[PDB]
């Protein structure tokens, strides 16, 4: 694939967003950069073939940008460390854009076809967990690290009997979420698709609870610890 | 606003295709670089290939139309001439 | 083209040298306009006036006392050194016929008119 990776670039010149469009790739990296609003508005206009973005540490008014019949209909979100990105903006994001032309009749969110999506630091709570499985169909890989507001009820409501989420989810991250227990677990088990279960260094959570997983699991799917508190499937 | 305000009547001439319609009215605060951007509209060109000059000299961007009038064209009788190239 | 990180004028173009253009305020309720002279569009129209209030009607022609037209225009710095005021008496005793300065009037002239959004 083509990944334009400008990760902690200092200075994004115009120069530089000119080559991004000559180039059409599949994968951007601003993570870290001082990209604007108006830059950013002015590459998604322009990159109908965007599918991977990442946007960690950039500012949520530049992040905004997103908020726009102009988002394609992005695979991979990367959004993790933006300040200001909680709930109320999260709902900006995933709802359907209300800047739709005369001649669009797309009214669903423009983040549908999400398969991987990075929230790690992000001040949310269920309320943005309850906008995800409303609108994201095929979240398959999903990193909530370091969130603060995530709860066993939080893995509840993503793995509940009725949720697309249930089946869809593959990979999920918890790491040093401290409200997340041992009891979140047994929700997982609802999971038929998952394999990949990361909850290193939250401090509720015992090797204990995982090697009991493993071999409550271990009839159907066969699951490991390639390190403490790290499931995986063999 | 903008629609009241002095108007300055410019002639654009290039410097060794070309401007037809080169007789210029506009606002006394239009800049050289809305001037340079009109300019490169109806010529079809990336505004980045053009330039503007006075006496054969170069303009800033910022400054406005009254500003060159007054800097080098004070009491003298309209039109204010200028040059582009490519 | 390309925005940086940190980031409504109206311009008239004519093949033709344009006609002046008078900044002057009529009333105090309506403020200061742009204006030309009637003589000027009619010479260019090369019609009379009569037609061209007749065909022509929403155009704006507005008269004033030329004293009073003598007075603002010469308070332009536009108008400092201008051997086109010359052309008026600041004590005359006449009218003087001004048209609103309009895109109306632009087209009507031949000229074309670009606009320019950020």
């Amino acid at each position: 694939g083509t990944r334009i990776d400008l990760n902690h670039c200092k200075s994004i010149t115009p120069l530089m967003l000119s080559g991004i469009i000559r180039r059409q790739p599949v994968s951007l990296d601003l993570s870290w950069t001082n990209i604007s609003k108006k830059q950013l508005s002015w590459l998604i206009n322009r990159l109908p073939g965007l599918r991977d973005l990442v946007l960690s540490g950039c500012s949520w008014i530049a992040v905004s940008a997103l908020c726009s019949s102009s988002c394609p209909l992005l695979r991979t979100l990367d959004v993790q460390w933006v300040e200001g990105l909680k709930d109320a903006q999260m709902r900006d994001l995933l709802s359907p854009p209300t800047d739709n032309r005369p001649g669009q009749m797309d009214n669903r969110s423009k983040l549908r076809n999400i398969v991987e999506l990075r929230l790690a630091g992000l001040d949310i709570t269920d309320a943005s967990l309850r906008l995800i499985i409303r609108h994201m169909p095929l979240l398959s890989k999903l990193h909530l690290s370091y969130c603060n507001h995530v709860t066993d009820q939080s893995i509840n409501l993503l793995t509940a009997v009725g949720t697309t989420t249930r089946d869809s989810l593959t990979e999920i991250n918890l790491s040093d979420c401290n409200k997340v227990t041992d009891q979140c677990l047994s929700f997982f088990k609802r999971c038929g698709n998952i394999c990949h279960i990361d909850l290193r260094y939250c401090k509720q959570v015992t090797k204990e609870g995982c090697e009991q997983f493993i071999a409550e699991m271990s009839v159907s799917v066969q699951f490991g610890q390639v390190e403490e508190k790290l499931l995986q499937k063999l | 606003y903008y629609r009241y305000d002095e108007q300055l009547n410019l002639c654009l001439e290039r410097l060794s295709s070309v401007l037809q319609n080169k007789y210029v009215r506009c606002s006394v605060r239009a800049e050289v670089r809305h001037l340079r951007r009109v300019l490169c509209h109806r010529l079809m060109l990336n505004p980045q290939h053009v330039q503007l000059l006075f006496d054969n000299e170069v303009l800033p961007d910022h400054m406005t139309m009254k500003q060159i009038w007054l800097s080098r064209w004070f009491g003298k009788p309209s039109p204010l001439l200028l040059q582009y190239s490519v | 083209n390309p925005p940086g990180p940190e980031d409504v004028f109206e311009f008239e173009f004519s093949e033709t040298p344009l006609l002046p253009c008078y900044n002057i305020q009529v009333s105090v309720a309506q403020g200061p306009r742009n204006w030309l002279l009637l003589s000027d569009v009619l010479k260019k129209l090369k019609m009379s006036s009569r037609i061209f209030r007749c065909n022509f009607p929403n155009v704006e022609i507005v008269t004033i006392a030329e004293a009073e037209f003598y007075r603002q225009v010469s308070a332009s710095l536009l108008f400092s050194c201008s051997k086109d005021l010359e052309a008026f008496n600041p004590e005359s005793k006449e009218l003087l016929d001004l048209v609103e300065f309009t895109n109306e009037i632009q087209t009507l002239l031949g000229s074309s008119v670009e606009w320019l959004h950020p």
